[PDB]
């Protein structure tokens, strides 16, 4: 059975870790932006053998033109964004929602809040009051998924690993309803 | 007074760059290269677009209270919207040959001649604009983006194939429009 899965969300807000630790199992220690690229799970979810093709995307504005290539015959979106930066959270409905829904319509989103490991980092908290914010609070996270008609909401870690197997888990249910 | 989807010699009076633009340009040069990722982490979009209003409108514009990941955004918004490219997309086929030149030596030629085809309001700011990012990229030890990341980040701001192409030859290139201007940043005091 196969199936596609394609991550948006904003540029460096934790979307190639996220797959890359879910497939390979070790977090990268490389800085490097994504253009496209191309994974394969296998994942067995409720007695099903998937093969779950993972495209992976840039975040950048930049790319909005390459980003289309991506979408055709998509299963499930997930949607991303990184707990330690509720700007990218912000743009969930003012960018990303707006283009999933236009590109993949009635297809199910998992919204994705990543770096979860940072919302009580020292150094995050207090680079983010300097500037009036404050990390994502769960609840925040579960208004916006509820708001833009998500699938789920999940938070997580790939730096710590926490909640990952969940996200990949929950869409692979998603992809197969 | 619009600034956006204009070319650059019909908004310079004799090749002069508008004054918001040299503004963006200044701040970036100042504050980009101590800001780790600079040019990839993305902006606040609904702040981007209340600059790029004020800009469009000639108003009052305060680019020292702005997010300097902000202004890296609306500074490539604009680049973006340059009829036909700062590059050119008549020259696309040519900057996607110059990495298969031979040499350093050969490639900088291939390229100065390239730089000669724009006009030169696009040259002025190219030169402006490939110094900040060769100053960025000198800090890449604290800041993250050296010469290919910032290249991957900016590159679909600085060249695409003509409007009547699909994005399938976008996409074909872009890899080497990247490893093009990586090259052009490292390089750009031997260029310019
Ligand atoms: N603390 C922490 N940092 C992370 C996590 N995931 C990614 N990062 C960092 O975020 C930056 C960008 O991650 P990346 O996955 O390349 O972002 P992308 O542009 O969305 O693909 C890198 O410096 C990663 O090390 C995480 O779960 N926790
Ligand atoms: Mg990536």
């Amino acid at each position: 059975i196969r199936k596609k899965l394609v991550i948006v969300g904003d540029g460096a807000c934790g979307k190639t870790c996220l797959l890359i630790v879910n497939s390979k199992d070790q977090f990268p220690e490389v800085y490097v932006p994504t253009v496209f690229e191309n994974y394969v799970a296998d994942i067995e979810v409720d007695g099903k053998q998937v093969e779950l093709a993972l495209w992976d995307t840039a975040g950048q504005e930049d790319y909005d033109r390459l980003r289309p290539l991506s979408y055709p015959d998509t299963d499930v979106i997930l949607m991303c964004f990184s707990i330690d930066s509720p700007d990218s959270l912000e743009n969930i409905p003012e960018k990303w929602t707006p283009e999933v829904k236009h590109f993949c319509p009635n297809v199910p989103i998992i919204l994705v809040g990543n770096k979860k490991d940072l919302r009580n980092d020292e150094h995050t908290r207090r680079e983010l009051a300097k500037m009036k914010q404050e990390p994502v609070k769960p609840e925040e996270g579960r208004d916006m998924a509820n708001r833009i008609g998500a699938f789920g909401y999940m938070e997580c870690s790939a730096k710590t690993k926490d909640g990952v197997r969940e996200v990949f888990e929950m869409a692979t249910r998603a992809a197969l309803q | 007074g619009q600034l956006f989807g204009i070319s650059l010699p019909n908004i310079c009076e004799n090749d002069n760059l508008p004054k918001p633009v040299l503004d963006m340009l200044f701040f970036l040069n100042q504050k980009g290269p101590l800001t780790k990722g600079i040019f990839r982490q993305s902006a606040n979009v609904k702040s981007c677009r209340e600059l790029k209003e004020k800009l469009n409108s000639g108003v009052e514009v305060h680019l020292d209270c702005e997010s300097i990941f902000v202004i890296a955004s609306v500074l490539k918004d604009f680049l973006r919207n340059i009829p036909g490219s700062i590059f050119s997309s008549d020259l696309y086929d040519h900057w996607v040959s110059v990495m298969d030149q031979g040499n350093d030596e050969e490639k900088i030629n291939t390229v100065q001649r390239l730089l000669d085809q724009l006009p030169r309001a696009n040259v002025v700011l190219l030169r402006y604009l490939f110094g900040v990012l060769h100053n960025i990229e000198q800090h890449s030890s604290s800041n993250q983006m050296t010469a290919f990341n910032l290249a991957v980040c900016v590159a679909p701001s600085i060249l695409w194939p003509p409007a009547s192409s699909s994005p399938e030859l976008e996409n074909e290139f872009t890899k080497k429009v990247s490893l093009l201007i990586q090259f052009l940043i490292e390089n750009c005091l031997r260029i310019f």
